[PDB]
Formats: structure tokens, sequence, C-alpha cells
């Protein structure tokens, strides 16, 4: 029931005053699911990219974190091609950090933020993480091409 | 302490299968046990790992997988260790844990887990044995996803048939100071076949083969779980001769006692435990040829058992199988042999002593052992008792064997009759029949008699063995047997007079403990203890 | 060039691979690190080869086994490799560490001491081997000074050296699994207690828990004397500051509760506590007891055995 109230508030707050470069709407195809979009960050290889996400709010939400996937392939140290995100706020604690103090808006913000500043210590793509650590240019090139291949129109 | 632990554990098992959700809050406290596995015995460990594992791999509680990772951690850590005690725990934990998680990536997880435990456990002989024992126990007790059992069976079969199983060529490989042949075949099998066993060359290359019998048990039980008790793949294995020294004489090689004696005693021990595991395997099969081979194997077992007990004399420091005990005595000196009888009665005594006062027999109830033995002792061991009485009423080795056979017969009777389930009324039906067969050993026709009449006839049959008794221990067993029958009913004088008779014989020696038990049997049961003590203390002087 | 060691291992042992060591000779860093970055499943197999390939019967297998170890300690540490590979590769380095001669393991442990001085022990998953090696040193009773003496001086050098303030707790969770004497456990925990001072408070409780479960095969007098003398000093300094309260109350408490759940399973823990907090002569009671010692006792009154004993002391 905490589901119903959370969804009602967050949906309309995200429809009228979302965080900038982020959108989140009730998936038309799946009005239990959400569709999220992250716009390609300025001064990143993800620049000129529209990254679609499937945002499922578990039935125990907000006591449990959202289950969110990238639908857009991304070249990222901490995010595999299938869209899985290595980020503590998508898991219950002591390992994760989810609580109803946080929400869809603040976690989509933490995601756009990680997209800006990858954390190499939770690597999903070891190759991408070592290339990010040693060969910034190759990573930036492959990721920007990735943006123009997958996050384009 | 252990029953408190056990009961608590059973309570926890009950509570988790009843209400997981409530204990899943406080499973954290149960995780906190794992620091103090320092004070738990292996068996409790099995149930403990079961509980935690049924908590974690309950399907809603996989969001709280912290338990699952933490026990994975202590698994690999505890499992790792050089010290056997620690390696032990992790071994068992891993096995049991694996069992329950398996009720496609889960199959890869149990595969990785079982491969690493097998790989780690390869190096220590004790641990390798333990894995196979424990994995067998797991596969038998648990019905678990036949894909995983189909995986393990193809591993174990292949590893067994390359590890131990060699060609039946009459010359074995190895520079041995012993006539090494392929001995203890059935000889009803085709002798020019492929399947034989490299036992003694493996035992000499040791100085893997101590894990042989349980590894075969494991192979069979993968095969029993796959093909539902169809043993047509294996039944070439009890056809095999076994590459051994000529063991049959342990009298030609006397007074040259080397490490050769340790070799020979351990060799016969493995051979018999090997044969015991073959009987454990092929006992369930009803085919008559198979049963004939099993009887031949018992005769092989029992003759080597006489050689082993005799080798320990010279060098000092299932239950359905006793359906074969229906075979009567063929006593070799006067004219199932004597060594056949000593082995089977030694086996049934060593089982009943542990069980009624060992995992396969312990997973059976004590009531199940007592119920089945009543058909499987009395009306065919009374025949062997009568033949023993006939022999002892009238060369040295068979006398020494049949004295010990006679001791063991009376010991199994005492174990049966001293059972603490017969004051309890449901087992009194068994007692009425038991005394009705001991009363019916001399003459039949008197049926539905009073309990006291059956007791008096049974003790009247059992008392008149006293003249034929060759050794002090059989005498003491006979008086303790008459005491535990006569307490069901006056007979104090009988027990006193019989004890006095057995204190008055010559006895060509007598251990202090047996004579202590016989003097307390005489003096307590005598009419006047004071005049009895003055009788012994007016003979204690003319010594 | 990975499918020219799979063939080598697929047939027979120490015949082609012991020579295949002496042929390549270059460095098992490119063959693991860059091989891992693409596909670590190879590394889990590979190591099965080298190890079967480099059996310790020969010294040119042993120094190839002593280098691959010095490598894969350093790559799992500095490397942001997956958890999943590390859960395997460590698995191997544990599973194979059993059958070594003496003077190689003391050098591996010296690498470990050097790492606890300086090295970025970003995961103490690297120190998961450090338990079993002190086991495998002790089981070899042959003079390299015997194995147990080398173990004693080794854990004395672990204690004497500075502890990584971050993961001091994780190091103290390792002496949990080794068999030790009294002197050994006492040395390690009195250093873990010197370390409460130079920490945040909120991580003292779990450290106290991992001290007590160690103290179960070690010093209890010492563990609880340390916690008491520490909080006694703390509360006196809070008092004369008043002449960090809303959390100092959480710690004292959480600790009393964590020492409760232990005296619950360890009836001797309670008896040593109680003996420590005897009056006896009234001069010990004017150095012993406290405003923290007594919250702790007056939690303890909830244990069924212990209620009564406790009260009787307090009252008298």
């Amino acid at each position: 029931m905490q589901r119903a109230s959370r969804l009602k508030r967050e949906l309309h707050m995200l429809a009228t005053e979302p965080p900038p470069g982020i959108t989140c709407w009730q998936d038309k195809d799946q009005m239990d699911d959400l569709r999220a979009q992250i716009l390609g960050g300025a001064n990143t290889p993800y620049e000129k990219g529209v990254f679609k996400l499937e945002v499922i709010i578990p039935e125990r939400y907000p006591f449990e974190p959202p289950q969110i996937r990238f639908l857009t392939p991304i070249y990222h140290p901490n995010i595999d091609s299938a869209g899985r995100i290595c980020l503590d706020v998508l898991k219950l604690p002591p390992k994760g950090a989810w609580r109803p103090s946080l929400n869809i808006a603040t976690v989509l913000t933490s995601i756009q933020l990680l997209m800006s500043e990858p954390n190499p210590d939770d690597p999903l793509m070891a190759d991408i993480s070592s290339e990010f650590k040693y060969n910034k240019p190759a990573f930036l090139k492959n990721a920007r091409q990735w943006t123009e291949k997958h996050a384009r129109q | 302490n252990e029953a408190e632990v056990d009961t608590a554990l059973d309570v926890l098992l009950e509570l988790v299968v009843l209400n997981p959700s409530a204990m899943m809050m406080n499973a954290v406290f149960v995780k906190g046990i794992l620091d103090y596995l320092d004070n738990i015995s292996p068996q409790q460990i099995r149930k403990l790992f079961y509980v935690l594992s049924t908590l974690a791999f309950s399907k809603q509680n996989e969001a709280s997988s912290h338990i699952q990772d933490d026990m994975h951690l202590v698994i690999r850590k505890q499992l790792s260790s050089t010290v056997f005690k620690y390696k032990l725990i992790g071994i068992i934990g891993a096995v049991t844990m694996a069992g329950i998680m398996a009720a496609d990536e889960q199959c890869t997880q149990v595969t990785s887990l079982l491969q690493l435990v097998h790989s780690c456990s390869e190096q220590s002989p004790q641990a390798s044995a333990l894995y196979y024992d424990e994995f067998a126990n797991l596969i038998q007790h648990e019905k678990l996803d036949p894909k995983a059992l189909e995986w393990v069976g193809h591993t174990i079969c292949n590893d067994f048939q390359d590890a131990f199983v060699v060609d039946s060529c009459v010359v074995p490989e190895g520079d041995f100071p012993f006539p090494v042949k392929a001995l203890y075949g059935l000889e009803e099998y085709d002798t020019q076949d492929g399947i034989a066993i490299n036992l003694l060359p493996l035992l000499f290359s040791q100085d893997s083969p101590l894990c042989l019998a349980p590894y075969f048990r494991l192979l069979r039980l993968c095969v029993e779980r796959q093909h539902n008790g169809n043993l047509e793949e294996i039944d070439g294995l009890l056809d095999c001769p076994i590459f051994l020294t000529d063991l049959e004489p342990g009298e030609k090689l006397e007074s040259m006692s080397a490490k050769e004696r340790s070799f020979m005693c351990s060799l016969i021990f493995l051979t018999l435990n090997w044969f015991r595991e073959i009987v454990n395997a092929f006992c369930q099969e009803t085919s008559p040829e198979m049963k004939g081979k099993v009887l031949t194997r018992l005769k092989h077992i029992v003759e080597l058992q006489i050689i082993l007990e005799k080798y320990l004399a010279v060098t000092p420091d299932d239950i359905e199988v006793f359906s074969i005990l229906h075979c009567g005595l063929v006593t070799k000196f006067i004219l199932l042999g004597p060594p056949e009888l000593l082995f089977l009665l030694e086996d049934l005594s060593q089982k009943l002593e542990s069980m009624l006062t060992f995992s396969h027999l312990q997973q059976r109830s004590a009531q199940e052992i007592v119920h089945c033995v009543f058909q499987l002792l009395t009306p065919m061991c009374n025949h062997l008792e009568n033949i023993h009485n006939y022999f002892q009423c009238l060369k040295v080795q068979e006398y020494h064997i049949m004295s010990s056979c006679y001791q063991r017969l009376l010991q199994i009777f005492h174990g049966l009759f001293a059972w603490s389930g017969f004051s309890q009324p449901e087992n009194q039906n068994l007692l009425y029949s038991a005394l009705h067969v001991l009363s019916s050993r001399l003459k039949q026709g008197e049926h539905s008699q009073p309990l006291e009449e059956l007791l008096s006839q049974s003790v009247h049959y059992l008392q008149n063995f006293h003249q034929s008794i060759p050794s002090f221990q059989c005498a003491l067993y006979l008086i303790r047997l008459l005491m535990v029958i006569l307490e069901k009913s006056q007979n104090k004088e009988k027990i006193a007079s019989l004890a006095r008779q057995f204190l008055c014989r010559v006895w060509p020696n007598i251990s202090n403990d047996q004579l202590h038990a016989l003097l307390c049997i005489y003096l307590e049961h005598t009419e006047s203890i004071l005049k009895a003590i003055e009788e012994i203390a007016g003979v204690g002087v003319p010594e | 060039m990975d499918q020219k060691i799979l063939s080598l291992a697929a047939e027979k042992t120490a015949d082609k691979l012991q020579e295949f060591l002496q042929t390549l000779r270059e460095g098992d860093l490119t063959n693991l690190l860059q091989n891992q970055a693409v596909k670590g499943k190879v590394a889990g197999a590979l190591l099965r080869a080298i190890f079967k390939g480099s059996p310790c019967s020969e010294e040119a297998g042993t120094l190839r086994r002593r280098k691959i170890y010095t490598c894969c300690i350093q790559l799992v540490e500095s490397g942001d490799l997956q958890k999943e590979i590390v859960s395997e590769i460590i698995g191997l380095l544990m599973l194979e560490a059993h059958h070594f001669p003496g003077p190689l393991l003391v050098e591996l442990a010296n690498e470990f001491i050097s790492a606890v001085r300086e090295g970025s022990l970003v995961n103490g998953k690297s120190l998961e081997l450090l338990p079993i090696i002190l086991t495998a040193l002790a089981t070899k009773k042959e003079n390299l000074l015997s194995g147990e003496e080398c173990k004693k001086q080794l854990i004395n050098t672990l204690c004497s050296g500075r502890w990584d303030q971050q993961y001091v707790i994780q190091l103290t969770s390792m002496f949990k699994d080794v068999p030790l004497t009294a002197e050994e456990v006492e040395f390690v925990v009195e250093k873990a207690l010197s370390m409460f001072s130079k920490m945040n408070l909120q991580e003292i409780p779990p450290l106290v828990y991992q001290l007590l479960v160690l103290s179960s095969k070690g010093s209890r007098k010492s563990v609880l004397e340390g916690i008491i003398a520490f909080f006694s000093a703390l509360d006196k300094q809070h008092n004369e500051e008043q002449s960090p309260s809303g959390e100092l109350r959480h710690v004292e408490g959480t600790i009393i509760l964590h020492i409760v759940f232990a005296i619950k399973l360890d009836y001797e823990l309670g008896r040593e506590l109680v003996k420590h907090l005897k009056v006896g002569q009234q001069g010990d009671s004017n150095n012993n007891l406290s405003p923290f010692s007594i919250a702790l006792l007056l939690s303890v009154t909830r244990i069924q055995r212990f209620q009564d004993q406790v009260l009787d002391l307090l009252k008298t």
C-alpha cells in the first residue's frame, strides 16, 4: 500500500519537476513498469546519447530498492552491456544503502552521477575498468562511438 | 550437552519447516553460531548446516543471501585447512549444504563445489574416504534432481574402473616377497574375463585403496539412484578374483614378525570390509545365482576372519544377510562351516552390542533389529547350539573356534533377552513366542501356556548346557542369561548352585573381571551371605 | 597462446610442463592479468595446469610456484577484477598451499607483514591465506629453530608492526581460525585494544564482538578489563567536559548487549566478569567498578543463571 502513495507522489513530481537531463514516465506498454531516459552528459563520451531504462519498482517499495536496467547498451567500467548497474543504492543493507529516505528521482541522479564519474572498485566489465584506469582515450573513443551507435536515432 | 544440542536442533528443524519467516528475522543469531562449531560433533554439524541452508535456499529469503555468502566463506576456509579436525567440518558442511541447495547455474555451482571438495580432499587418505562416505550418505538420504546424480555417476564409475579395476591376468606387476595370485574368485564365473581388482599392488605402492570400499558404495548408490536398483552393470565385480598374497596359511609364516604382519592384517581387514560392502550392495537383489555368489563371498569372508582374528592372536598390539545363517553346521573335525559360524555370530554380536545399548544399522530403529532377529536367530541358531553341545560333550584349533562360537551364541541370546523393551507391553507378544520356541526346542504341542510355565521350560532347556561348557566366559554368560529370564517369574537357589558348580570346576586362564561377576552372582543370591562368606574365608586359609 | 598449456596438462604430469616452465621463462603477469581482463575462466583452469605442471618435488617447480603466488596476491589487490574470479583464484591459492617446505612460507608471510606495513590492502581477501599458512608451518616439525618458533616470532612481528587502521578488525578476524596459545592471543588482542583509541566509535562494537569470539580461546580478563578501563576513561572525560552523548549512549549499550550474547553461550565469561567486579576488600571496589561496569551488570541480571549472584554483589 506504501507502493500506491510512493508511486502517486513520485510519478507526478517526476512528470512536472524532474531532475535535469532525466525523465521517468509510466511505461505506456507496461503501466506497472516505468520508462526512464538519461540524456548524454556534456564533457563525457556519453554526450549526444539518449539512454532508455526499464524501471521496475518492487511490490515492497519503498522498503526495497528499484530494479532498473539500461535498455541502451553502454560502454562503462561499472555497467555491463546488458545494462546491470553496480551501485549500492539498488541493494538492501548492510551491503547496499537503500531506504525510503531516497527515491526514484535521487537514485536516477546517483546513476547520471556515476555515468559522469565511474567508480573502478565495483567492476562489471574488468576490460572497460582497466582501459578506464590506464587508457582513458581508447575508453572515451569506444564509449563515444558506442553512444553514436546505440544512443542515436 | 549432546541430547540438549540434538533436541534444540530438531526443534530448530521443526520450527523452520513450520514457520521460516519468524526465525528468518533471528537467523542472524543462528549465523552467529558458526564461531562456536568448536564444541559440536560431526552429526549435529550435518543438521546445523541443513537448517541454515534450508533458511537461505527458502525461495523468498534469497534477498537475505548474506547467510548464503557467509557460510560459502566458512565452507571454503574451514574446508581448506591442513588440520584434519577443521577440514572434516567443512567437508561435511559442503556436502550437506550442496545436497539441500539442489532440492542450470545451480547445477554448475554444486559441480564446482563437489569438484573442489574432491580435488582438495584427494591429498589426505582419511578425508578422501570421508568425502565418499558422506557423499554416499547424502545421495542415499536425499532425493535430489536426477541431472546432478546423472552427472556424478559417470564421474565415479569411470574413476573407479581406472583407479582400482585392472585385467584378470594371472601375473600381477610388482617385486613382492609373497606368492601374489588372483585369489577368492567364485570360480563359477568365466576366469578369462577382463574385470579384476589391483588391491595388494595398490597397498604395496602405498608403502586410495583404504577409500576403495566406500568409493564402490558411492558408485553403486549413484547407479542405484539412476537405474532404480538394477545392478547388471556391476555384477561382473563380485565375479572378480582379487590380486592378493596367499593369505590362507598364517602358520607357515610364524616367528618372523616384521612390517609384513602390519601389511597382512591391514590387507585382510580391507579385503573383508571390501566383501562386507559387496554384501551391503547385492543384499537387496533376489536373483538366486547372485545369492549363491553372496553365500560363497560369506565363506570367503568368514575363513579370512578366522585368519585375521588368528593373525591378531599371533601379532599382539546388513541384518538380512543372516537369512544365510539358515544353512546348518558342517563341523570339520568330528564330521556353513565353523569359521562361517564364528564370523556371522561375531558380526551379529558386534552389531547388537553397539545398537541396543555404525550409520546403516543406527538409521534403522532398535525395535526393527529385535523384531527381525527373533525369526533370524532362535529356530536355526538353537540347531547350531545343539551341534555345539554335541561336539563339546565329546583338533585344537576347531575346539578353540567352537568354544568362541558357543560364547558368541549365548552372548547374542543374552543381548536379545536383556532388551529393555519387554517390561513395555507391545513387545510381550514377541516374548510369549520367544519362550514358546525355547520351550518348543525340546517338545511341541503345549501352546497358549502361562508366562511362568514358558519361563521355567526355557530356563530348564538353557540350564542343562552346564556340563558341556568348555570356558569360564560361556558359564558366566549362561548364568547371566538364566538370571535375566528367571527375573520375569524361588530360582535364587538355582543361580547360587550353578554359580557354585562353575566356581568348583578346574578351568584349564580366568580373567579377574569374569570371576568378580561370578562371585557377586554366587554370594548375593545365596540363602545366607554371612555363612557363604565364612565358607569362602574358611577355604581362603587352606590355600 | 593459451591452448598450448591445456594440451600439455590433458595427458601427463611434470614431463613436458616442468620443461615448458624453463622454455617460456618470461613472466606470468601477461599470461594472467591481460588473459583475466578478457576471460578469467581460463585463469581458474590455467593455475590447475601450472601447479600440476610445477610439482614441489623439484626446486624449479617450487620457485615458479613462489613467483605465481607473489603475482596473484598483488593482481587481486591492486586489480579491480570481479568478485567471482577472486572467489575462485583465492580458492585455488588456499586449496593448494598445504605441502610446502619451510623457508618459502616465512618469505610469503614476510610479504604479508610488508603489505600490513604499507600495501593497499583494499580487500583483506588477500589475507585469507594468512590463517592456513601458520597452520601448515606448525604441521612441519623440522628445523629450517622449528616451525612453531618461526610462527611465534612471525605473529610477534604482526603485533609489533603498525596495523592498517581501516581493516585492523579484519586482521583480528583471522586469528579466530588459527590455533594459538595464551601468550599469542594476548599479544594480538592487546594490540587490537591499543587500536580502539585511534578509531571512530561506531566500528568499536563489531571489533569487540570479534575480540570476544577470539577471547573464547584466549584472554577474557584482558578483553573485558580493556573495554571497561577504556569506557571508564571515556565517561570521566565526558563528565569533566560537561563540568557525542547521543551516540556514546548507543555504543556503551550495543557493547553491553554484544557481551550479553556471549556470556549467554560462555558461562565462564560471566564468572571472570563477576570475579573482576568483586568487592572482596573495599579498596579493589574503589579502583574496579563504574557507571559503565554497572549498566553492563544490570543488563546481565536478565540471564537466568546470573541474575542473582550479580544483585547480591551490588547490594552488599
